[PDB]
């Protein structure tokens, strides 16, 4: 029984080891809006008579 | 200055004999569990760095 609970606690330390990490890199990524129409800021002025 | 002498009581020496025999036990129980500590360590652990 003793050599039972020794091996145990031994079996468990040696579990204890990490295998490796994992996680998602997203900085500096942004998202991109999207524009319909394209601003001309033009306007045409002409006279009543057309000259 | 009231030094008293001492009776061994057949009682007494009864005691002293059932002592003897719960010391043998505890003598053997706690050199049974040194021994199990003893071997947990050398597996469990090994040596410390700074």
């Amino acid at each position: 029984e003793d050599m039972a609970k020794i091996y145990g606690a031994v079996a468990a330390v040696s579990k204890n080891v990490n295998s490796s990490v994992t996680y998602e890199v997203k900085r500096g990524t942004h998202e991109l809006i999207k524009v319909p129409t394209i601003p001309h800021n033009l306007v045409l002025i002409q006279s009543d008579n057309g000259k | 200055f009231a030094l008293a002498q001492i009776n061994a009581d057949d009682e007494f020496i009864g005691a002293i004999d059932k002592e003897s025999a719960e010391y043998l036990d505890e003598y053997a129980t706690l050199a049974r569990d040194i021994s199990n500590s003893l071997t947990l360590v050398k597996a469990a652990f090994g040596p410390l760095e700074r």
